[PDB]
DNA sequence: GGGCGCCTATAAAAGGGG
DNA sequence: CCCCCTTTTATAGGCGCC
């Protein structure tokens, strides 16, 4: 019955393809799964839940983090159960993962939003500075990234909607408005010094 | 010394009344009772002093929740046992025991969770997408702490008051080393 | 936009039900 | 083996819904 791994790898494969994940990721996921499985460390749970958590871990270990929401999307399991398994697995395998950062999502988010490299860089910059100046303490890095992207895009010709960004980043627009409100007071100090302001820093949305 | 004493916020204790009970009658006769077996298998009762809430099971065992001290939890526990007694049941008060204690306090300065999770990964879990606070599972004493960037700290899992105090003393130095 | 009330997480007991 | 039910509490970001 342990060769139920095959069914796990199939499921892993399925999920991975729904979001076109490179092979290194799927391989890592399979290894993680095999290791946890053979260890019999997480008794009483559902294999697909474990597999989905393994997937989530793999993306982070391979340096390109997916949010739990994203892994949830391609999975039959809930965020809550994936999260529970996630923590349980790190402990069983005596592993860890680097804390997530705003930068970890800047690339993919901006791509999905079809934003020009120039904006992507501005956002990335705004987020990093914002955190450095401790403007958004306690906020999720995903939230801060979403707000930075919003700020950036609104200062560019390629403007984006709180709703648009929120759908791609997987955060509610009020969540965006909250972080945005916190970074807005320092907008001038947050953009890259040589930035082409389609909309002047002032005329920026005053949520 | 931290010079800070964590404040007890909640105590959970159990006691055995010894005799089997009939929730329906209790629920009916008792004033501040409540019983919906469809919803939950026990009677929920509440006294205002000690401000508490109890869970009474037909087995005769009950759970006392809400007290801010061991003394107060036991006092309330007895008052509960009394109303049951007074409604005509061979109620005793066997094996009263504190099962969990919760404490909380403020180290008074912001904390760099990012840093703490870096050097303490072994005991930490800090995932912003899952919970805004860092979850610290201390081994000695076996207490779990919830640490927030604001400097507020919650401690739980204690069987005795000392465990709460000890865990906070153990964590204070660590936290100080991560002050913003 | 504003804001209430609940989600998430911690410990633990009770005793079923799944 | 695990989860849920429910109660209590500090703590607090995120978010459904009116």
């Amino acid at each position: 019955s342990d060769r139920a791994m095959m069914n796990a790898f199939k499921e892993i494969t399925t999920m991975a393809d729904r979001i076109n994940l490179p092979r290194n990721i799927v391989d890592r996921t399979n290894n993680l799964f095999k290791q946890v499985y053979e260890q019999k460390s997480l008794k009483g749970r559902a294999n697909d839940a474990i597999a989905s958590a393994c997937l989530y871990i793999a993306c982070r270990q391979e340096g390109v983090p997916r949010t739990f929401k994203e892994i949830c999307a391609v999975s039959r399991i809930s965020k809550k159960e994936i999260g529970r398994c996630f923590k349980l697995i790190l402990k069983a395998l005596e592993t860890s993962v680097d804390l997530i950062t705003t930068g970890d999502f800047m690339s993919r988010f901006c791509s999905n939003l079809c934003l020009p490299k120039q904006v992507q860089m501005a956002a990335t910059h705004i987020a990093r500075k914002a955190v450095e100046l401790d403007l958004v303490p306690g906020r999720s890095p995903i939230s801060v990234a979403a707000a930075a992207i919003y700020m950036a895009s609104q200062a560019s010709a390629e403007k984006r909607t709180q709703k648009e960004i929120g759908d791609i980043a997987g955060v509610a627009d009020v969540t965006i408005r909250q972080s945005y409100r916190l970074i807005y007071p320092r907008a001038p100090d947050l953009f890259p010094t040589d930035f082409k302001f389609d909309t002047p820093v002032d005329k920026l949305p005053q949520l | 010394g931290s010079g800070i004493v964590p404040q007890l916020q909640n105590i959970v204790s159990t006691v055995n009344l010894g005799c089997k009970l009939d929730l329906k009658t209790i629920a009916l006769r008792a004033r501040n009772a409540e019983y919906n077996p469809k919803r939950f298998a026990a009677v929920i009762m509440r006294i205002r002093e000690p401000r508490t809430t109890a869970l009474i099971f037909s087995s005769g065992k009950m759970v006392c929740t809400g007290a801010k001290s061991e003394e107060q939890s036991r006092l309330a526990a007895r008052k509960y046992a009394r109303v049951v007694q007074k409604l005509g049941f061979p109620a005793k008060f066997l094996d009263f025991k504190i099962q969990n204690m919760v404490g909380s306090c403020d180290v008074k300065f912001p904390i760099r969770l990012e840093g703490l999770v870096l050097t303490h990964q072994q005991f930490s879990s800090y995932e912003p997408e899952l919970f805004p606070g860092l979850i610290y599972r201390m081994i000695k004493p076996r207490i779990v702490l919830l640490i927030f960037v604001s400097g507020k700290v919650v401690l739980t899992g204690a069987k005795v008051r000392a465990e709460i105090y000890e865990a906070f003393e153990n964590i204070y130095p660590i936290l100080k080393g991560f002050r913003k």
